[PDB]
């Protein structure tokens, strides 16, 4: 509380500043810099809500962080021992290569954390609708897309309607490569999990490398094309030389010098955090860049001696040197023209400092070292699976998002769009089927914590179109992923020019000063992955590229049932609501409990949570199929639930007053029967 | 209502033709496997039977459909 | 009063006993009461329970199994069972509401299990209706 | 001596039973509080120390018959 009675003495200092800017109304500013200053103290946030809603707000925020951060959960077998998500849970998800327990940790993941999440969320989304009207916004959605929204500076104008349409634009011409990315690694996951994948349908949600599938990253080992030849690495070259954690800030600092970026502030090599203490001194290790103020600008950083972590200097780096730049300007309007150009700037200073041909001339990559065309295919691919990987996924969830704030999924059918939309966009498929009761979206940190997420997609988009233009300004010949832009001033200046704007003006305007353009463009990131493209097409020629959306993991076990209630009733006919869906989950559990104890003599202890119901239908049909009791990767094959069937088949029809034509189960027929009447 | 999961009075007599197209134009490619009938009275009313199938195999399939089979 | 007496009990007066008659229902053709059949009827008392909820009181209230408490049971076939809320075990439901609800879906408990409203008697709730108006 | 109880209404919060689910037996007037932590202690480990006891006195007699 040395820093919260600092920091309230802040957030309060701004709430008394907001309410005298109201007096200053935007119709009568004819300066931009002052009407753009005016906008962000004006905005009322949730300050416009009721007194009584605001603190309702404030408890549903506080509980799904709650939830999130110290939700557990423990095993069949052992219930002692108990995982939290992120020791544990997460190194399950990337490192095991069990199908059975890969699908343990996800789907006991999204049970009761899911459900907590499922009526909070509903709250929260309710509250947040009524938040973004009384500021004149449609909806919350459209509250968050007003960051890229620029108002009449005369032919860059920018709507807030518009980023919806130029974010399907540009996916549309990445759909032929991620399908190349998707079929190749279907092909290698086949000889991972036999038996489990098919060779034209969707992937299976829990073998993607993470609990969520955001980044394909994890899977390199096993989809890795050349693997007898190893990746460029200089983490020991950096010790034989002996290389501290002051040499490899020094080094980071000659490459901007190189551009023509000015060095750093004698202030910054005085104060910072370039190394661990290591004592009993503690402190939080998070790689961060700091603007304090008055030209003090601080890195803080546990540094080891690793590839990694030289390539994170050069990445923090350009932050303070993006923060040095729009010092001149006014406080409100230092930040990046967006909320995507601020980490698109830092991360091509680590793309270009990664390359061979820089490394070569640093001291490290012994000078005679010629990169072979099978190091660079290793290379490529393992930057599609992080950047083109996480595309579709990322376009996806923001495309939820904004259509149940606006209400075009309404909520009875939350969980039924999810799953639709990452069969046809991501093109994975569910391993088991959820219903209502469940908020899978909301089991990712940035949906439960409240976080936009479209700006992993722009942020994606930029940093190719700023390397592209920097590279043509540098005079490079051969492919873009080999080039460096160091020792190349006028590059340095197409840089500074949009580095000493800040927000003073619109973002469409300082892309131009870069790009020369003033929309986002897909074609520079295409053509960075153009030498993988042409490999992934020859690997895919016997295979079949793109994804069916009817295939899935539990489908050949499951058993169809077809109910006509107005053929055996007539009138005297109940409706069929959840109630009657409950007492038939009841008498499957029966019919399997009876079965295992007078044909096998065992006693399994099925209850109607094992019977698991998909694709409910108004005609009244749906499929199911029985695990386990407690165990969701043990399914009961479906020639021993067609006997179970058989068995009590007869006892199944009283207890609905339908009679074996009227509930049928379409592979199950009646059979026995002689009529032999007269003696 | 077997193929395009329809509710149970869904689809009577009065709106058999109105629904056959509803239902292609909602989907193709799932109508191509459906067998319709051309059934029609004047051609359930116009077999030629004649000297004894009036009687046999006419007659007495008739009687079993009515309400009191072994007295009529 | 010196002494206790061994037939009070904390959940005895929200208690319902059951009786059931197997072998004058069917006679022959008549199954076997395991546990399996205990198993049914404590779903049939949940799903009754969760429809009264519905269409008396518009309250979605998910009962299980686990919430119909069975005590006492023997080989004629009897038994006591009372209800409580779904994860709150000091709610016990009272027992005039269980009688409602036992009422509204008693021909589908009936069904179930081929039982006829006389070999499946709940001793406190007896049947009622039923005007015998034959002709016109 | 690990194991453990958590509430209905807040799953996150589970309590052992040496600190905390002794000092509520111990110092609640609280009848619904008091049934809460007597029966929900029952349950989990009342189970598991079923089988578990089965399998014991079973194997416990074979040693004291060989004793005589
Ligand atoms: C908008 O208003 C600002 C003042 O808030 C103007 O900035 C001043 O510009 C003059 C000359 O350009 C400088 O001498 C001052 O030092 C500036 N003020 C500050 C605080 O730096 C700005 O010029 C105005 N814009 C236009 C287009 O007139
Ligand atoms: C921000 O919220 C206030 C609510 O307090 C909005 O309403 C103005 O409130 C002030 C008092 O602080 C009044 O003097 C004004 O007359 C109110 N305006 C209206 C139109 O009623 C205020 O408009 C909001 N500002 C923005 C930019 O949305
Ligand atoms: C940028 O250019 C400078 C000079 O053009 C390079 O410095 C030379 O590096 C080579 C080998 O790395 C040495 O043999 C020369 O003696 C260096 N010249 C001077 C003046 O020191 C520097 O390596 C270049 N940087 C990059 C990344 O290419
Ligand atoms: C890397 O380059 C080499 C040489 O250009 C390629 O090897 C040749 O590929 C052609 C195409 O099928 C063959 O006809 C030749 O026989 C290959 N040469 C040898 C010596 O085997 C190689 O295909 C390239 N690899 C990648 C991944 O692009
Ligand atoms: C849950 O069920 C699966 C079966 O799907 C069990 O997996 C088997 O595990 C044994 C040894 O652990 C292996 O020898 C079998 O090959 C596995 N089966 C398959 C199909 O791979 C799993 O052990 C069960 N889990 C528990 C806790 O009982
Ligand atoms: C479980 O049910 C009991 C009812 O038996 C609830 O106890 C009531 O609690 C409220 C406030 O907590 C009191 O005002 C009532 O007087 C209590 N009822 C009785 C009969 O004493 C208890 O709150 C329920 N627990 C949960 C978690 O819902
Ligand atoms: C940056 O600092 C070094 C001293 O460490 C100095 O030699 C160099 O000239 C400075 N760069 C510029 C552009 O002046
Ligand atoms: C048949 O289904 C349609 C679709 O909702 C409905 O409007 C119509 O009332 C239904 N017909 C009958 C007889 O229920
Ligand atoms: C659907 O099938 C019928 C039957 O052949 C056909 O007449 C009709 O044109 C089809 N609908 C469309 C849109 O082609
Ligand atoms: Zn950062």
């Amino acid at each position: 509380q040395n820093m919260n009675n600092a920091g309230d003495k802040w957030s309060a200092f701004l709430k008394e500043q907001s309410t005298l800017a109201q007096m200053y109304p935007l119709q009568e500013i004819q300066n931009l810099t002052v009407k753009l200053q005016l906008q962000a103290l004006q905005q009322n946030g949730s300050s416009v809500l009721s007194e009584d809603k605001s603190k309702r707000l404030n408890t549903i925020l506080n509980t799904m962080s709650t939830i999130y951060s110290t939700g557990k959960v423990c095993n069949p077998d052992n219930p002692q021992e108990c995982l939290l998500l992120e020791p544990g849970l997460n190194e399950i998800m990337a490192n095991s290569l069990d199908y059975n327990e890969r699908l343990w940790a996800w789907e006991s993941w999204r049970s009761e954390v899911g459900k907590q999440l499922r009526p909070l969320y509903e709250e929260y989304v309710v509250l947040k609708n009524e938040m973004a009207r009384a500021n004149h916004y449609e909806d919350y959605g459209d509250y968050w897309r007003g960051d890229y929204e620029v108002n009449g500076v005369d032919g860059y104008d920018y709507s807030r309607g518009q980023l919806i349409e130029d974010v399907e634009h540009t996916f549309e011409e990445i759909k032929p490569l991620y399908e190349h990315l998707h079929a190749y690694v279907r092909a290698k996951l086949m000889n991972a999990y036999p038996s489990y994948i098919s060779p034209i349908g969707c992937l299976p949600a829990h073998l993607l490398g993470d609990m969520w599938g955001r980044f394909w990253t994890n899977l390199y080992s096993l989809t890795v094309p050349f693997g007898q030849k190893p990746n460029i690495d200089v983490t020991d070259a950096m010790v034989d030389q002996a290389w501290d954690a002051q040499r490899i800030f020094k080094e980071a600092e000659k490459f901007f010098v190189s551009v023509g970026l000015p060095n750093m502030t004698q202030g910054f090599w005085e104060n910072s955090m370039l190394t661990d203490p290591g004592n009993v001194q503690k402190a939080v290790c998070h790689p961060t860049a700091w603007d304090l103020g008055k030209g003090d600008f601080r890195i803080l950083m546990c540094t080891k001696v690793t590839m990694d972590d030289f390539l994170t200097a050069h990445h923090e780096m350009g932050h303070i040197q993006y923060d040095m730049a729009y010092a001149a300007q006014p406080f409100l309007l230092r930040n990046g023209a967006n909320e995507g150009f601020h980490e698109a700037v830092g991360e091509i200073m680590s793309l270009s400092a990664a390359t061979p041909k820089h490394l070569k001339s640093i001291g490290l990559l012994s000078p005679d070292f010629q990169e072979d065309n099978e190091t660079e295919i290793n290379f490529l691919l393992k930057q599609a699976l992080t950047i083109v990987g996480t595309l579709p996924f990322t376009y996806m969830l923001e495309k939820w998002r904004w259509m149940v704030f606006k209400g075009e999924i309404p909520k009875d059918q939350w969980m039924k769009k999810w799953w639709e939309m990452k069969r046809e966009i991501v093109g994975v498929v569910e391993p088991v089927p959820h219903d209502e009761t469940y908020c899978d979206p909301a089991s990712l940190f940035h949906v439960s914590n409240d976080y936009s997420f479209i700006r992993y997609y722009t942020r994606t988009l930029y940093q190719f179109q700023f390397q592209e233009a920097l590279c043509q300004a540098a005079k490079h010949e051969g492919p873009l992923h080999k080039c460096d832009i160091s020792n190349s001033t006028e590059a340095g200046q197409k840089l500074f020019n949009m580095l000493r704007l800040g927000k003073s003006e619109p973002w469409t305007l300082a892309l131009e000063n870069v790009v020369g353009a003033k929309n986002m463009n897909v074609r520079p990131l295409l053509n960075y992955f153009e030498p993988l493209f042409t490999w992934l097409k020859d690997q895919n020629k016997n295979s079949f590229v793109g994804w069916s959306t009817d295939w899935s993991p539990y489908a050949d076990q499951s058993i169809k049932v077809r109910i006509s209630l107005k053929s055996a009733l007539g009138d005297k006919a109940y409706e069929w609501n959840d109630n009657e869906m409950y007492l038939f989950r009841s008498s499957v559990a029966y019919a399997m409990r009876q079965y295992f104890l007078k044909v096998k003599n065992q006693m399994i202890l099925f209850g109607e949570e094992d019977v698991r119901v998909a694709n409910l239908k108004p005609r009244i049909s749906f499929n199911f199929f029985v695990t386990a009791p407690k165990n969701v990767s043990d399914i009961i094959p479906r020639t021993e639930v067609e006997k179970a069937i058989r068995m009590s088949r007869s006892r199944i029809n009283d207890a609905f007053r339908l009679n074996d034509n009227s509930l049928e189960f379409l592979g199950i027929q009646p059979t026995l029967g002689p009529p032999n009447q007269p003696p | 209502i077997n193929g395009f999961d329809l509710p149970e009075g869904n689809v009577t007599q009065e709106n058999f033709v109105d629904m056959q197209q509803r239902c292609n134009a909602s989907d193709p490619a799932a109508y191509a496997q459906l067998v319709f009938q051309t059934c029609d009275i004047n051609a359930f009313l116009s077999e030629a039977v004649e000297g004894t199938g009036l009687a046999f195999i006419v007659f007495t399939e008739a009687i079993t459909k009515m309400p009191l089979s072994p007295l009529w």
